[PDB]
């Protein structure tokens, strides 16, 4: 849910340039795609940290059994 | 000489291959990766699956349109109770008490004594049609067949009480149902 | 597995002394629980009667001399603790336990079919 | 393409007179009575100190034990090797208020490994403990809890205890013969309370025991002996 | 001494059984718990026992047909009694058997005898 | 074998005609049927309207008039008694062997080693003091072998089987199929 809203910022923000695509032409193009770039590299930082997954800290252990001889 | 030797059986013995190979590592799949690919991404067992359930569609459906029509039936079938007669109109019953001992979940009450010329009746008799498991003993213990269960399925009622069926009432169940009684009696007369 | 909530080990006590530490420890946690049974079960009475009629059923069975029977009365001891505690019983059933209640002269059981 | 046949029509064998032959079941467990005898004997060698007898019925093998042997003896039959009953399937009770000891609990192990089955014996009373096998068998855990509340024995051991069948509170453990089969109270919703409320039983019509006109004649003889000759004791022949 | 030893890995190729994992050290694992067995009986069974019998009879014969079968095939068909990773649990098992059956003292008279009324069913001796 | 069987060998209702050629163009697998049973052949004289007369089945030896006595063939009166081997029998079958391997003495002599066991006599004792060689022949097998417990079912084996031959799953899904062997 916390990531929902920086992400939604940055879709939102995309509007301006749908209905002025042509005429910003490629200086506008290419601003956009820096505008994503950046973005993405954040994109990147929360996919290898895995921070959406849920994990299971808690619980599934399994353990081998050694003997202890003496 | 058997395997007592080392404490094995021939029970005991895996059978040949049961241990598992070495399971494939992300370099020994035969697809490709576009393959793997095209079908994750294009969803091809789930198209499939929405495929087969529109075969359906275009088939005859199954449901009878009840109670217009009925299901099938069987003369064995068991449904509700009744008390028989004989062609020349005495009851069948001769109070002998057996289906009253049989019956699992003791639904049944007899009470009976010499009739007014002489026979061995019943003046009284309950079956309560709500303790009733709907199994069949009383009417296989019967010797004369003065106790069945007619094909009859559809005689819910308001209340309770009109589910304890009194002598008065399996008799003018018998008398209404002779007729379906006559039509399982004679298929599954020799099965009997 | 792992036990439930207030479980505790079955074990057969062998001294009279031991039994009694346990039966006394007991007592409070009853006691400890007593405002949270009303309020759980949301009983019509004061805890101050709940308090009161826990003690009575422990002096019940204050004077049993042979050991055997000092343990199963105290093995089911701690069982309707740890059903009471954890909401197990309905409310249904704790009203009839607490909402419970001189005889007849024999010309008055007489006159009525006695018994 | 050819229409199908109709099945009802095709031709059906013809038999005349049917011959079955006649032999006594109890035959063919021969082979499977010697084997648990001397499997039977093996433990009691091993563990004399806990057997207290073996027994043999057809093909199902008895081990008795005192309630103080009943760890050692469990514990043996799921290590040995020659015997791994890791698998218990049952764990009950019954009740024979005429012995000392009423109650009779009764284990049934299963090894997967050799394919067979074992049971153990153990008596207890009303308030003598019995060891638990929930250490040993995991799955012991509610079958002992299913014990207790139908029979009351005391398990020591187990981590938790408790009614698993019959209602909380409920008073009296039903499958002691003492226990009527109609129990002692039942429910009914009672309009002042606005709640479902315990009454003292009454029964609109009062159970018909027709027990009673059993057989007054014996009607199993003595049986027949199908022990294996190689565990009788030898007749001491007469002399010349 | 010090000898630790490794009875169930977590880790591995599967052997076919949810949870056995395939034992990296299979044929010396058994032929060491078969040496400490046989050693071990002795310093805590006596010989009249016919127990200790039993566990001489296989575990000798266990220990035997593990030097002489390099191939892990042939060691399981010979023993007949699972894979190699179960035999390694099989013969620890017997070895903590021993530990308990010693101080159980399991081979003298009988602790408890059954009352004369106990394997008696309906009026029947058993 | 449980092959693939093609539609019209199936007893439910298929397509004629032209639908037949539409069916075989839009389905997956052609040969599978609707499993809306044949009017004309599921039920059709009803289990009330049969022609078979039923006779009641007798096995001769059963239900013979003669050379049919019930005391042969009353199976219920023969069933095993049941004897249980306390520790005492055991002591006693081990030092004076079985009745088919006889250890005892004959005559008086005999009896009087025959009583010896008929009272108590715990077998702790019994195995202290005994011939080596009777429990590597007696008590345990083979030559001093334990005694492996008992199969319920002596041909119980498995075999793999593959999906050439058990017609189920392939090899990549993660279950084998057993057969008898
Ligand atoms: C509506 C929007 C538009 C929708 C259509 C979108 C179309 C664009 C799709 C993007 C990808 C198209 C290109 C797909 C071919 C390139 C990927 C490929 O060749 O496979 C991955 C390849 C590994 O080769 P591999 O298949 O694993 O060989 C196994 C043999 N048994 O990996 C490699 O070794 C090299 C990978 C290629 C390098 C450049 C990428
Ligand atoms: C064209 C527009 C409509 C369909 C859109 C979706 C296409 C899905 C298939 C592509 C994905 C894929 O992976 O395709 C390839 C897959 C799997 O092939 P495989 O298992 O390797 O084949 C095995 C080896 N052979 C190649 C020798 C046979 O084929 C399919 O499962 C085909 C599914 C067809 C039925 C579903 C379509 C009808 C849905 C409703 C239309 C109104
Ligand atoms: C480049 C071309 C772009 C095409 C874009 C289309 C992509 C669609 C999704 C493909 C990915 C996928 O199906 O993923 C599957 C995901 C997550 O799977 P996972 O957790 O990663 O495990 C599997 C992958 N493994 C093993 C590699 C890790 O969950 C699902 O089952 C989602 C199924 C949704 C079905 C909803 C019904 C469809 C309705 C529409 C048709 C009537
Ligand atoms: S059908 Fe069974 S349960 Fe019902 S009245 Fe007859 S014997 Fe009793
Ligand atoms: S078994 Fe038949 S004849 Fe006998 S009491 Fe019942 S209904 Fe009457």
């Amino acid at each position: 849910a916390l990531l929902f809203l920086p992400f939604d910022l940055e879709v939102s923000s995309m509007l301006p340039y749908i209905v002025s695509i042509y005429s910003v032409g490629i200086y506008g193009l290419i601003i956009f795609i820096l505008f994503l770039l950046i973005l993405i590299v954040g994109f990147i930082y929360e996919f290898n940290t895995k921070s959406l997954s849920i994990t299971t800290i808690l619980h599934k252990k399994n353990k081998a059994l050694v003997k202890n001889l003496y | 000489p058997t395997l007592a030797l080392t404490s094995g059986s021939i029970q005991g013995t895996h059978p040949e291959g049961f241990r598992l190979p070495r399971p494939k590592t992300w370099e020994e799949s035969s697809e490709s990766a576009l393959s793997k690919a095209t079908k994750w991404y294009l969803l091809s067992e789930i198209f499939r699956g929405l495929y087969i359930t529109l075969e359906m569609y275009f088939r005859a459906p199954y449901t009878i349109y009840y109670p217009f029509e009925k299901g099938p039936v069987s003369p064995r079938f068991r449904g509700e109770h009744a008390l028989r007669r004989y062609p020349s109109g005495e009851e069948r019953c001769i109070a002998c008490k057996l289906c009253e001992a049989v019956c699992p979940a003791q639904a049944i009450t007899i009470e009976a004594e010499e009739r007014i010329d002489g026979s061995r009746r019943t003046y009284k008799y309950d079956i309560d049609m709500t303790k009733c498991i709907y199994c069949g003993y009383c009417q296989e213990s019967c010797p004369v067949d003065a106790i069945v269960e007619t094909p009859n399925v559809e005689y819910a009622t308001e209340t309770r009480e009109e589910l304890l069926y009194n002598k008065e009432k399996l008799l003018a169940n018998g008398d209404k149902w002779e007729q379906e009684i006559q039509y399982a009696l004679d298929a599954d007369a020799p099965y009997r | 597995t792992n036990p439930t909530a207030f479980a505790q080990t079955t074990r057969y006590v062998k001294d009279s002394t031991e039994m009694r530490t346990l039966v006394l420890n007991l007592y409070r946690r009853y006691l400890r629980h007593s405002r949270g049974f009303v309020n759980n079960y949301n009983l019509d009475i004061p805890a101050s009667q709940v308090r009161t009629k826990i003690r009575q059923e422990f002096e019940r069975q204050r004077f049993v001399k042979d050991l055997p029977l000092k343990n199963v009365l105290y093995m089911k001891a701690q069982m309707e603790f740890q059903e009471l505690v954890n909401f197990w019983k309905q409310q249904c059933h704790v009203m009839q336990y607490f909402e419970s209640i001189k005889g007849d002269s024999f010309v008055q059981k007489f006159l009525k079919g006695a018994q | 393409e050819e229409p199908l046949p109709v099945l009802r029509d095709l031709p059906r064998p013809e038999y005349g007179e049917l011959h079955a032959p006649v032999y006594n079941p109890a035959e063919k467990y021969k082979e499977q009575i010697e084997e648990l005898h001397k499997f039977g004997r093996y433990i009691m060698g091993c563990l004399p100190k806990f057997v207290q007898q073996f027994s043999v019925w057809k093909d199902e093998l008895v081990i008795y034990v005192a309630p103080s042997a009943l760890t050692q003896v469990a514990t043996f039959l799921k290590d040995h090797t020659s015997a791994q009953f890791k698998a218990c399937m049952d764990v009950t009770a019954a009740d024979y208020p005429t012995r000392t000891n009423r109650f009779d609990v009764v284990y049934n192990l299963l090894s997967v490994r050799h394919n067979s089955r074992i049971r153990i014996k153990t008596y207890a009373s009303e308030v003598s403990p019995v060891p638990s096998v929930v250490p040993l068998f995991q799955g012991a855990n509610w079958f002992e809890r299913e014990t207790y509340d139908l029979f009351g024995i005391f398990f020591e051991g187990h981590p938790d205890l408790r009614r698993i069948m019959t209602d909380y509170g409920f008073q009296g453990h039903p499958l002691r013969k003492d226990f009527p089969t109609t129990g002692y109270t039942e429910v009914r919703y009672d309009a002042e309370k606005r709640r479902v409320v315990y009454e003292p039983l009454e029964l609109t019509q009062a159970w018909r025991n027709f027990t009673v006109g059993s057989s007054v004649w014996e009607q199993v003889g003595d049986g027949k002996d199908f022990t294996p000759e190689s565990f009788k004791l030898p007749t001491p022949a007469p002399d010349p | 001494q010090a000898q630790e030893i490794l009875i169930k890995a977590n880790k591995g190729n599967p052997t076919g059984l949810t949870g056995l994992f395939q034992h990296p050290s299979p044929r010396p694992t058994l032929i060491t718990l078969y040496k400490a067995t046989l050693k071990n009986l002795e310093e805590k069974i006596p010989k009249e026992s016919v127990y200790r019998t039993a566990v001489e009879a296989f575990t000798k014969e266990r220990l035997s047909i593990v030097e002489n079968n390099e191939i892990i095939e042939d060691i399981e068909k010979k023993i007949g009694s699972g894979l190699v990773e179960e035999l390694i649990v099989q013969a620890n098992e017997e070895y903590d058997l021993i530990d308990k059956m010693a101080e159980w003292k399991a081979w003298e008279e009988l602790e408890e005898k059954p009352l004369d009324d106990q394997w008696t069913y309906f009026g029947k001796k058993l | 074998s449980g092959g693939p069987v093609p539609v019209f060998k199936k007893y439910t209702t298929g397509s004629k005609g032209i639908w037949e050629k539409i069916r075989q163009l839009l389905t997956l697998v052609p040969n599978r049927s609707t499993g809306n049973p044949l009017v004309k052949n599921y039920r059709v004289p009803p289990p009330g309207s049969q022609t078979l007369k039923y006779k009641d089945p007798v096995t001769i030896p059963a239900g013979d008039i003669v050379k049919n006595q019930y005391y042969d063939r009353d199976h219920r009166r023969n069933y095993p008694r049941l004897v249980a081997f306390d520790q005492t029998k055991v002591s006693g079958l081990l030092t004076l062997g079985s009745a088919q391997n006889p250890r005892i003495s004959v005559g008086e002599k005999g009896q009087k080693e025959l009583a010896v066991f008929d009272q108590s006599v715990s077998l702790s004792s019994t195995l202290a003091t005994i011939d080596p060689k009777v429990v590597k022949s007696e008590l345990l097998a083979e030559g001093g072998s334990p005694v492996v417990a008992p199969s319920l079912n002596k041909k119980m084996k498995f075999r793999l089987t593959e999906e050439s031959e058990h017609g189920m799953y392939p090899e990549d899904y993660p279950i084998r199929i057993f057969a008898q062997n």
